[PDB]
């Protein structure tokens, strides 16, 4: 039992985008309600409306978000949330609620999805690796890692050796820089004996993926 | 958008302690607005007092189960809880005779409930003292406006039907001192008045009009209900008394299925109607779609009135096994009744 | 208009200690309360529910008490895993379905452990990075408790411009922290310096790595 939030892509401001909510494996029924939660990075959760999800049709939405979002269900496994006139405040990530009853309690949860609004365009990462200086005398263990520049939108994923690896792997948050660009890196420790790993960073809002291979013997 | 509250008066008026009742269903409105919601009339004759006091309801609730893994079985579950509801049709003992001596009306509506929305219907029961003046009125409830309109009608006591006129007489001697009688449905509006003493065993007597088996009947809930047929000569203290049954052969009311058809059945459940008990002492039928029938009931084992407000869910009316009671605070409908008319 | 404050924002309660939380009511709700559990990057989980009842699968460490217009949250036997954000939700039923529904503001939980000292790592730019103009060091501190202030310098001058910081949140075996620091600056810029410092300052305790230009 899951629910899955698509879209979410970068919007300009005073634009208008559509998020979807999709079940997987478990039919609608008529006792259930489907709700849309946001929760902007350091603030507290916000509601934002409800749809019975049933036969018959009701719909609540929030006093901030009345007329300026529309909720609505789509099919047996589906149901929308139509956003207009979007401003910077409504960056937020946004989640998929199913609950019992209307604003009720929330049984089940979704990973969530991010609607970033800001003017900038799309970037691709542009992947740097990251190694100790040659000066360094050579050690046991050696920590090697890549490191992601200015990309826009978020989300952005690595993983080692097409996550064949987890051991030692120790990917940091992104932090957003003065002209709005986010940047992340993610470095891993392994014995010098040990074949070069590789870091696959993939960008899905850009449709890159950079496939950075490093050694224990690569230095800067 | 006003909607319209017919009332029909007699030629004559003032023949005795009489007063008339209309009623007007209004459309589906939020279930949060009719909270503290009471009636504003603009009649000549001030709205008795006691309608607008404060009358604490029981209200019974269904949800889908908060507990995962259990939510993905689609199973629901109750809430009792104790809530305050003011204007509902909660008659006191001899209000009607004494809003009729004080020149009073009497203003409560009856509301229809899914889950989430409303649908009020509003009753007004005045003295035919009102008939001869026939002011117009207006009565605010909420959102809505209702226009008082007073239809005269071409019968000097009697009640107009099927473009005659009808006088209901009054016990079994009446009758047979007339010699000879007919008999035609009236439509007929009751409220239930709930009040303890000794001679109001009601389910003593109401095993002898059908056979239900109902023990212990001492605990359970003690008193009458008042009905107006309309027109002159309506008050009735109890039905089938012998001095002046079919509300029990359709106790849901008037027939209201909904009939495009947007209803979906949950289930059956049962709850809590008291919010204390140690077990559950009510069985009930959740529902979507439409809200339709009465929402408001009130549990007959138990001498003090537990007035239940459950939206969304259908309470059980029927007593044939007296298991999981309630009985209808109002009901509208229409019944054979003895009497003759010119 | 019905409002919900929950206290504290941030809450540090050490191992095997007790953690309390205070959400309370402007309206009465009538044991009409939900617990969450929120990790970072993950869908919020339900723990409490109807303020006193504990989900199935949530250990029984989690208690949940209060009724009417004041609740509160005790964490008993604290572990480093429960180190998450917590909110309080507001549901009404019935007539109080759009009266009183409102959300925590949300309170920080740090689980305080054994103090271990940070391994420093620093790494300086690679050489496609010179080439475009825009040169950024990455300076990381490793399995670390509690927090530290990282300090950049060039040639002994202190940085002040263009730093940037980024927490791993606690993890849930040893709640231990993990920080990265980049340090952006222009490629003219970097040419110009030889002494790149980066200090990293665990309260008394400080650790110093730092690299030169062209060696
Ligand atoms: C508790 O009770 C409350 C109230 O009792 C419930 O709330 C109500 O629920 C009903 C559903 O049972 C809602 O009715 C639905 O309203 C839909 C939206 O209508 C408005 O928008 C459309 C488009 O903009 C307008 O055309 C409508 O105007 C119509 O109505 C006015 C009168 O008000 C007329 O004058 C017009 O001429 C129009 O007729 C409204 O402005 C509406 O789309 C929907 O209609 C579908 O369903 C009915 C019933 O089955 C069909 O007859 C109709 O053809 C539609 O059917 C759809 O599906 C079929 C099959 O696939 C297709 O072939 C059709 O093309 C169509 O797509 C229905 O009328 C009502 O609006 C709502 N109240 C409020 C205030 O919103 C709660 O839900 C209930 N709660 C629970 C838990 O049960």
């Amino acid at each position: 039992q899951s629910l899955v939030e698509s879209g979410g892509d970068l919007v300009k401001p005073e634009g208008s985008l559509t998020l979807t909510c999709t079940a997987s494996g478990f039919s609608f029924s008529s006792t259930h309600w489907i709700c849309w939660v946001r929760q902007a990075p350091g603030k507290g959760l916000e509601w934002i409306a409800c749809i019975y999800v049933g036969n018959t049709y009701d719909s609540y939405y929030a006093n901030w978000a009345k007329g300026r979002f529309t909720i609505s269900k789509t099919s047996s496994t589906t149901v929308t949330l139509q956003m207009t006139t979007l401003t910077a405040a409504d960056t937020a990530t946004y989640f998929c609620a199913r609950s019992g009853s209307v604003f009720g309690v929330v049984s089940l949860w979704g990973p969530g999805t991010l609607v970033t609004v800001s003017s900038g365009q799309p970037k691709a990462p542009s992947v740097f690796p990251l190694a100790p200086c040659c000066g360094d005398t050579p050690s046991s263990t050696v920590t090697l890692g890549c490191l992601v520049k200015g990309y826009l939108p978020e989300p952005v994923t690595v993983t080692w050796n097409s996550g064949t690896l987890t051991n030692g792997v120790r990917t940091f948050p992104s932090v957003r820089q003065s002209s709005g660009l986010y940047s992340l890196s993610s470095v891993v420790s392994v014995t010098s004996s040990s074949q070069p790993v590789t870091c696959n960073v993939a960008h899905p809002a850009t449709n890159t993926k950079v496939d950075k291979t490093v050694a224990p013997s690569t230095c800067s | 958008n006003v909607y319209d509250m017919k009332i029909e008066c007699p030629h004559t008026v003032s023949f005795g302690e009489n007063s008339v009742i209309g009623y007007v269903e209004l459309p589906p409105m939020p279930l949060a607005d009719t909270a503290q919601m009471v009636p504003e009339s603009s009649c000549s004759m001030d709205n008795h007092q006691s309608i607008n006091t404060i009358t604490k309801y029981t209200q019974v609730i269904w949800r889908g189960k908060a507990d995962p893994g259990q939510s993905s079985q689609n199973s629901f579950e109750t809430v009792s809880t104790e809530v305050d509801l003011k204007g509902t049709c909660v008659l006191k003992h001899k209000m009607v005779e004494e809003s009729y001596r004080s020149r009073k009306s009497i203003t409560c509506y009856d509301l229809s409930c899914n889950s989430t929305f409303c649908k009020p219907t509003l009753y007004m029961i005045v003295p035919i003292h009102a008939c001869n003046m026939m002011k117009s009125c207006l009565i605010a409830l909420g959102p809505y406006r209702v226009q008082v309109v007073y239809e005269r009608t071409y019968c000097m006591t009697g009640v107009l039907i099927e473009g005659k006129c009808f006088v209901p007489d009054q016990s079994v001697v009446s009758i047979i001192k007339h010699g000879i009688f007919d008999i035609a449905s009236v439509h007929v509006v009751c409220f239930f008045v709930a009040v303890k003493g000794n001679t109001y065993k009601l389910f003593e007597q109401v095993k002898k009009s059908f056979e239900s088996t109902c023990n212990d009947t001492e605990n359970k809930v003690q008193g009458y209900y008042i009905c107006i047929v309309g027109g002159n000569s309506a008050p009735i203290y109890v039905p089938t008394l012998d001095d002046f049954t079919g509300i029990f052969k359709s106790p849901h009311g008037e027939d209201h299925d909904l009939a495009i058809a947007s209803y979906s059945i949950v289930g059956p459940a049962n709850a809590k109607v008291p919010h204390s008990a140690s077990s559950d002492t009510l069985s009930l039928i959740a529902y979507s779609g439409i809200p339709s029938y009465s929402s408001l009931s009130i549990l007959t084992s138990s001498t003090d009135a537990k007035h239940v407000f459950s939206p969304g869910l259908f309470p059980k009316l029927n007593h044939t096994n007296c298991d999981k009671s309630a009985i209808p605070l109002t009901w509208t409908g229409m019944i054979d009744l003895p009497g003759y008319y010119e | 208009g019905q409002v919900l404050t929950q206290t504290p924002a941030s809450v540090s309660e050490p191992v095997e200690g007790t953690v309390t939380i205070k959400c309370q009511a402007s309206q009465s709700i009538n044991n009409w309360l939900s617990w969450y559990q929120q990790r970072p990057g993950q869908p919020p989980k339900l723990l409490i529910y109807d303020a006193s009842t504990v989900a199935s699968g949530v250990s029984s460490r989690f208690k949940g008490s209060g009724s009417g217009t004041e609740f509160t949250l005790t964490i008993s036997d604290l572990e480093c895993a429960d180190a998450a954000t917590y909110a309080c939700q507001s549901y009404g039923y019935g007539i109080s379905i759009t009266d009183n529904s409102a959300f925590g503001g949300g309170t920080e939980v740090v689980v305080r452990g054994d103090p271990v000292a940070p391994s420093v790592l620093i790494f300086p730019p690679a050489a496609d990075q010179v080439a475009t103009g825009t040169v950024t060091i990455v300076c990381v501190a490793n399995k670390y408790f509690p927090d530290v202030t990282v300090t950049w310098e060039v040639d002994g001058t202190t940085q002040t411009t263009g730093i940037e910081n980024s927490k791993t949140p606690q993890n849930s075996a040893d709640c231990t922290y993990n920080l990265s620091s980049t340090l952006t600056l222009t490629s003219t810029q970097y040419n110009s310096h030889k002494e790149y410092t980066c200090k990293v300052t665990q309260g008394t305790t400080s650790v110093v790595q730092s690299f030169n230009r062209g060696d």
